[PDB]
């Protein structure tokens, strides 16, 4: 973040000083354990797979990381607040 | 009155419905409902035994019916729910279902029923609320960047919306000559176009080959103009009149690689049925790192064009069969002798394994006299020869094969008896390394490999 | 979307998973 930030450095060099994400979850919290019987039952089922890209924005968000696409999970939540309104087909 | 007679049959066809015996029941069913149209109860249970029997329709017409002339009939807006979830509708279930709850509230059974329907509905909301397409968005902005037309056209070319005229193909290549480019958006125009059109051809390619038609083939041809004007003196013109196969590092190790592929791809749009373009190993990504095409390019043009003739080089044919007879391979079959086009067809057009690895293997596995397989120095650690490629030939029913990655001191090569068949089409590489080139003439009808020599290129 | 930083990030991811607890049925 604050490299990201500096004025006058070059970060085209960065490759070699950026560090990889490795993503860990919590095997006792409901959510993770639900997630083991929902990809139980198909393991290429979409629905799984958005999850693991929602949870993932969501822990990325909290960990520090910026969205380098912040529109994304706004339109999600936006499409989850016409969940909670009861207008998501628009009717 | 005939329905109480209709009413004794249905007494008999409810015990003959619990023995499996449907087909009596639903004649008597008939027989009811063919005189009256109000026994609502037993209505719903011709919908049970119609849904157990999977005529849908009609029960679904019968609790309609019903509950339309009678608002009341509960048992009959259960039906219909549960008629509906068996068809796969949610949302009509829980019409009917809170339709029934709040008729009779008293029942328990259609209350936790609904209540289980709207839970299973919040997944398939929640699904609609956090999904998307499966892929980088990336180069769709091509198709953004055209249709805002930044600049249309140019002194040089006068390009069509799709399938540029074969004198505007002409146009394009005379000044290659003069050395000019094309306008970023008929540039892009093209380059989307090629896309798409390669996304739709087959998933790996496999052809019979007719008769009459006569064989061009460039093996390697490292892009160079001159290169490109001399393969028009080897030869007449493609023009949907001959097999032109085109397998071969093109976009790399020469100042006009760009160029070549530019031309190239106008003419795989033009002419689809019988021009095919094949991937080099140099063809790949980190080979325009290496040689410098990236670069290159972005001096050139803009840097997504470069990344839009990266992408158009994993959705470029990999490897692929004429006459089930000959396969035409920049290398040679990866692994174990029983690998086909119709094994390696299973991986789609959009990857690239590791440099020594599946595809990469088929690119760049190298010769040997030396009949077994072994592994290479070069850098793919993987060489093949004449009792292995004998084996692939019977295993894929092939006669013999031809590679075009090797350069030569002079020329073509046969070896092991000409089962096997080298052609290479780049006769200047760079001042490093000028040698004799080959190219070969082959006819779709009769096949053995014969041989045409190319002596000379200026620059 | 604005470019500012929340205060306290973990409670929104809070009630982020408030909302994904309906979104699984769990609770
Ligand atoms: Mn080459
Ligand atoms: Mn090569």
């Amino acid at each position: 973040r604050i490299m990201k930030a500096q004025a006058l450095r070059d970060n085209s060099t960065m490759g070699y000083m950026m560090a990889k994400k490795h993503l860990e979850i919590n095997p006792d919290h409901p959510i993770v354990e639900t997630l083991r019987q929902k990809a139980e039952a198909d393991k290429n089922d979409k629905a799984v797979k958005d999850l693991v890209v929602l949870l993932f924005e969501t822990a990325l968000l909290s960990s520090g990381f910026s969205l380098e696409d912040p529109q994304t999970h706004s339109n999600r939540i936006y499409r989850m607040i016409k969940l909670g309104l009861g207008i998501d087909e628009d009717e | 009155g005939a329905l109480k007679r209709a009413e004794e049959l249905k007494t008999q066809a409810n015990d003959y419905f619990k023995a499996k015996d449907y087909e009596n029941a639903i004649k008597f069913y008939s027989q009811a409902i063919e005189l009256n149209p109000s026994n609502a109860i037993y209505y719903g249970n011709r919908s049970l035994a119609y849904l157990r029997t999977e005529c849908y329709g009609y029960a679904l017409g019968d609790a309609t019916r019903a509950i339309e002339l009678d608002k009341k009939y509960i048992k009959g807006y259960y039906r219909r729910a549960a008629s509906n979830m068996a068809l796969g509708k949610f949302r009509a279930a829980l019409r009917d279902y809170e339709t029934v709850v709040k008729v009779k509230p008293h029942d328990k059974d259609a209350k936790m029923k609904y209540q289980e329907c709207n839970k299973i509905v919040k997944q398939k909301a929640f699904e609609r609320a956090i999904a998307g397409d499966e892929h980088k968005r990336s180069v769709v902005d091509s198709l953004d960047i055209e249709s805002m037309t930044i600049e249309d056209e140019y002194s040089g070319p006068k390009l069509e919306d799709g399938k540029v005229t074969i004198s505007f193909m002409k146009e394009l290549m005379q000044w290659y000559k003069d050395q000019k480019k094309l306008h970023r958006k008929c540039a892009y125009q093209i380059l989307v176009q090629v896309k798409e059109v390669l996304s739709k051809l087959s998933t790996l390619v496999e052809t019979t080959l007719k008769e009459t038609e006569k064989i061009t083939v460039c093996g390697d041809t490292h892009g160079q103009f001159y290169d490109l004007l001399n393969i028009f003196e080897l030869n007449g013109l493609p023009s949907e009149t001959n097999p032109y196969i085109f397998n071969g590092d093109f976009v790399d190790r020469g100042s006009f690689s760009v160029e070549v592929i530019l031309t190239l791809f106008g003419f795989k749009l033009l002419y689809p049925d019988h021009f095919h373009l094949l991937r080099g190993n140099a063809e790949t990504d980190n080979m325009n790192q290496i040689y410098g095409f990236e670069g290159e390019v972005k001096a050139k043009y803009t840097a997504q064009m470069y990344e839009l003739f990266s992408e158009v080089f994993e959705w470029l044919p990999l490897a692929q069969c004429i006459n089930g007879k000959v396969l035409i391979m920049h290398g040679g079959l990866f692994s174990e002798d029983g690998v086909t086009l119709d094994d390696i067809r299973k991986i789609e057009r959009n990857r690239q394994p590791p440099d020594s690895g599946p595809m990469c293997d088929l690119l760049w596995s190298d010769p040997q006299p030396q009949n077994g397989r072994s592994i290479s120095k070069r850098g793919v650690s993987c060489q093949f020869g004449p009792d292995v490629t004998k084996a692939f030939l019977e295993e894929n029913n092939l006669d013999y094969i031809i590679r075009s990655h090797e350069v030569k001191a002079e020329g073509y090569e046969v070896a092991h008896g000409g089962r096997c068949v080298t052609v290479f089409s780049a006769p200047n590489y760079c001042d490093q390394m000028g040698n004799k080139a080959s190219y070969i003439h082959l006819q779709g009808s009769d096949l053995r490999p014969q041989f045409h020599q190319f002596t000379a290129v200026p620059h």
